[PDB]
């Protein structure tokens, strides 16, 4: 089986300028487990992303959760890129401060 | 309320990369508290929740002990599996297994739960009675002959009457602070328009624990089920969820739009309307 | 608190 992954990228605390928050990518329901997750900064991928444990729901499909201390500006772009055998080139996924 | 525990396994061969990754994860209701991670450098079992670092080393010893078991059998009954299904050495493989226990409020006994997916489809499971086995294909049929003449069952469920309720009932006392509390979700309404005669309400949960909750938008009452985006809850990061439900309603009429959210740390159901 | 196939 495959199944390709749901993507949300979404900050902890909604958004303010200047003030400091978490930036996060989950992805779930994907088979199988292997899979590449990046948080962008304006096209350029972030050094420092830690990520959950691998785990799974009660349907046998995994998810984890990317994410990143980050200050939000009124001017920096954020996205998720994810990189899994069922995508023929990797998913990225904008960053949308109401989503 | 009821509460659960549940320890998750992955194990996905690798076959000119070494040795299967091995992966373990335990949970005490939404909140995870010990992991295991064969590539890691510690071989240990880790604490990854507050209450579970109390626990003496002859805790962890045995814990580590138990779960580096595991991991060598999974390891084998991945071979077993490529024999089974008559499968060539060249492919990854995914062996994952699930188990644990419920309980009622009173802390008694619910449900236990042994079971093993292979490739992302049901293996073999043990039954609600704890004594009978569900194999899922003619492979999965040869282990259960095997585990019937065993007698496989009558220790799990030995393990999961006794030792997994015990351990759930002490965790939630030691816990009790983190994981008998109730986090209300914290709630508000977006809108923005679309067009000229359309704009999108969304309704938000932030900051709730436990995950299970329902957004609802209903119109004058009227439930708007199948005209309703909703998202999956999500996790924020800091042990609470996350969810958002939306509508697209015509410029004007946003006062005949309720979203009413429930969860089990309200007092009483929320409606907000715009 | 935490045979083959």
């Amino acid at each position: 089986i495959q199944r390709t992954p749901k993507i949300q990228v979404y900050s902890r605390h909604p958004a303010e300028n200047g003030k400091s928050n978490f930036l996060n990518c989950y992805v779930s329901g994907f088979h199988p487990s292997d899979i590449e997750v990046d948080l962008l900064k304006n096209g350029e991928r972030i050094e420092k992303v830690e990520h959950s444990d691998l785990s799974f729901s009660k349907d046998w499909s995994f998810y984890l959760l990317y994410y990143t201390e980050f200050t939000p500006t009124e001017k920096d772009e954020y996205a998720c890129r994810v990189n899994h055998v069922t995508l023929s080139q990797p998913k990225i996924v904008k960053w949308d401060r109401d989503m | 309320g009821s509460h659960s525990m549940r320890y998750f396994s992955t194990s996905v061969s690798r076959p000119g990369r070494g040795e299967p990754r091995f992966i373990a994860v335990g949970y005490v209701d939404d909140t995870q508290f010990v992991r295991f991670d064969s590539d890691a450098a510690s071989q240990r079992m880790e604490p990854r929740a507050p209450w579970i670092e109390q626990e003496g080393p002859e805790y962890w010893d045995e814990e580590t002990g138990k779960v580096k078991a595991h991991s060598q059998t999974d390891r084998e009954n991945l071979r077993i599996a490529l024999r089974y299904y008559n499968q060539s050495e060249a492919g990854s493989h995914t062996l994952q297994m699930m188990f644990g226990c419920d309980v009622g409020s009173d802390g008694r006994f619910l449900r236990g739960y042994h079971q093993y997916a292979y490739d992302g489809k049901d293996y073999i499971a043990l039954k609600e009675d704890l004594r009978s086995w569900t194999a899922a294909d003619m492979a999965a049929q040869i282990t259960k002959r095997k585990w019937e003449a065993a007698h496989v069952a009558e220790q799990q469920r030995a393990y999961l009457e006794g030792t997994c309720v015990d351990g759930l009932r002490r965790y939630l006392e030691n816990g009790k602070e983190t994981l008998q509390r109730t986090d209300p979700p914290k709630t508000h309404m977006t809108h923005h328009p679309i067009s000229d005669h359309e704009a999108t309400l969304r309704c938000w949960a932030l900051g709730f624990y436990p995950a299970e909750i329902t957004l609802t938008w209903q119109r004058d009452g009227e439930d708007q089920t199948q005209d309703t985006e909703l998202v999956e809850t999500r996790p924020a990061g800091d042990g609470t969820f996350q969810k958002w439900a939306a509508v697209v309603v015509p410029s004007g009429e946003e006062q005949r739009y309720t979203c009413h959210v429930q969860h089990e740390g309200l007092p009483k159901p929320l409606t907000l309307r715009w | 608190l935490y045979m083959t196939f």
